[PDB]
């Protein structure tokens, strides 16, 4: 963070460490990675980084992902990415009227390797969830949005996934009130009508 | 209602 | 036809009525009205599609989806009007004359286009099953269900993203199990020759 | 928050998304939410919000919510929402003698949204809540009362509820005692009153 | 336009005489002077046997593709006359000189039904 | 990428 | 911490009392440490190390380590392991242009101590995990690179590890599939391949 750097708090670490070496990268791990590391200098994220470095396998990905967008942005690639660039020259770009966001963009190019050891990590493609004859509606949903939020499509296709695929896994009791309410159902009213079944 | 049913296609009204 | 007005041919027809009534509603019938409706008026389209004996029930659907195209062209124009299109209410003088000038408006064009948009719901209507349904047998040969599926998608209807995705995926998620284990070693970027090579001896 | 804007501190909004990400949006979420954002500009709440934005289906939820209230409140109202107002903006609204209240307004309308997120993924109906033959009475009001600080409906139907639906639903044995003990009897009678049974 | 005589017979020929050496030069047979417009109403013609249809569409496009990157002008989708209309293409098949995409769409089409019938 | 799988020959974009 | 020494805040040895006491030593706690005591003068680190005494056996491998590193160094060995040296000293050798780094080599010195600990706690040699009949294979590498690496030989063995061994011990219905995948298959191949197997 910027007050002149100030370096991340010691406790802090400590909440990213513990995300990755207990959610096995569950894709909830991108939101507390965009919440714990807002604000910071790219000379940071790369502090956050080195705990990544546990798996020999999931850090590789993210050393070809930033590498693909560091060439692809030819401050240059090596310079923004904190492998040359200085703390000093970083808080200068950002300290800047307009600012050049480094910080930001290099927390973008993370997001999108993270994003890809997500997928990695899934537990089951989209296209095996099936509710249960007994499982309450309520959480079946929940169990599926997980996984949609994972297998990471373009933003049409997930679309078509709610509003047909979701209906026809259901289970036939359900599907009966679900396919009765009609096309183009939103979300709301799908799961009241299926409150208590 | 341009066409009524049972009514051929074209049928003027 | 246009030339002056021409009359159609027996023989068109003849053949459009064959057409229907033999191709129960399989999609290649929205090419084939398609192929015999070149140039034609609004008056000749209602006298192409009345003579079409049986299916009666499915034809009503069409004339449905008709009043609503029309309503929202009657929407769009406070000059033909939305009756004016289905030649209703217009003299084949008249829709020759609008288009004869220069610019033309093309009324064939647009009745055209809302006849297939309505051939398209009734379509699929009439498909047997839906997309996801296709599955393979234990037994069956993989080129009979490769076809049995590609024909299902065409049949049924969404964006291009969607069939992209389709084709990419669910044929590979549901084929057989002993054709599966090959087809996922293929890999992501196997064109349709080699998977269907692959398994050609099974 | 303001002492000049302050940023939100980057653990803060690591436990805002632990709430959203692990709660699964039970009837609980209103008072962290309230608490977790006291005191902060509109510009803030933003960025809590863009932690929902991992929900398609519950962040247009709010989406609308808002938007009927910036509407009627015509700062304008995609101003006092941070849409179009800048930082320096807000805090003098806030910081004015006598203040005009920007961010207490804009949390009072998010917690009509989430309220209404409640009221969706709420697991079952009132009505539905029943005594176990087994079941302590001590357990089974924080069950009901659960339930009913979700269903959210008018102040005087809730009332209603307490004072006899909770006695109808009740086992046979408790519903002796509690019959018994006579019409408008305060909670605290109640439970004395099926202490052990 | 393709008369109905001459689209009806072509379908017979896929329908009956099912996937044979024979059919790629009957195929250039009735083909004879065909816009894209054309090439594109025969083929869509064809009901059954749809994968083999699939084949020739993915031949289609990587031809389209290498004659893309190998260089109005046409350009890679101009050919298959799906990005194009049919005044244009009937003015480069009578300006002169004629630029011939209906024979380069045909021996695209000719070199799939050739992969096709490799398959069977 | 002129024709993607399940559109029609000749399909504009 | 310096800022003139900061002592370390209270709460966060807390978090570092909590790992040791209740992780047991699992192959976690090397990144956990390496964060909670980043940026931390040499004297400070002792303070964190007077909670790993309550294990007598822990404590002494820790003991003879530094000993050795302290010796291998001849700031004397005894002097940059706060033995002998003071605060003051200490942050004059961190607070220097160019800094000589004092705690990080004390950092670097403890974690291989702590790398010994873990191999010793270690419940199971790398060569006995085998995968379930049952077991999904996404959970399978979870397992297996936990304890590769705990087992800490050198980065070539890893290698052939990963690439052979895990193969090798696979159940019977994914080891046809992996194999099939060919010789130096990537992690990310070999997962998708074996997604819902």
């Amino acid at each position: 963070p910027i007050v002149v750097h100030q370096a991340i708090s010691p406790r802090t670490l400590n909440a990213w460490v513990k995300v990755v070496e207990e959610k096995a990268f569950s894709p909830e791990v991108i939101p507390m990675f965009s919440a714990l590391s807002e604000g910071a200098t790219p000379q940071d994220l790369n502090t956050m980084l080195n705990t990544v470095g546990g798996h020999q396998a999931a850090m590789q990905m993210l050393k070809e992902t930033i590498n693909e967008e560091a060439a692809e942005w030819d401050p240059r690639g090596s310079d923004i990415a904190g492998t040359t660039s200085t703390l000093q020259e970083q808080i200068g770009w950002m300290t800047h009227n307009p600012p050049i966001p480094v910080g930001e963009i290099y927390k973008r190019w993370i997001i999108l390797g993270l994003n890809k050891i997500v997928r990695m990590y899934s537990p089951t493609s989209i296209l095996d969830i099936r509710q249960g004859p007994k499982e309450p509606f309520r959480d079946y949903v929940d169990r599926f949005y997980k996984t949609l939020r994972a297998e990471q499509a373009s933003q049409e296709v997930k679309n078509w996934m709610t509003e047909t695929l979701l209906v026809q896994n259901a289970n036939p009791d359900c599907k009966t009130i679900l396919k009765a309410l009609g096309p183009g159902a939103t979300l709301e009213e799908m799961m009241t009508a299926c409150q208590g079944v | 209602p341009v066409l009524f049913p049972g009514q051929p296609f074209g049928q003027p009204p």
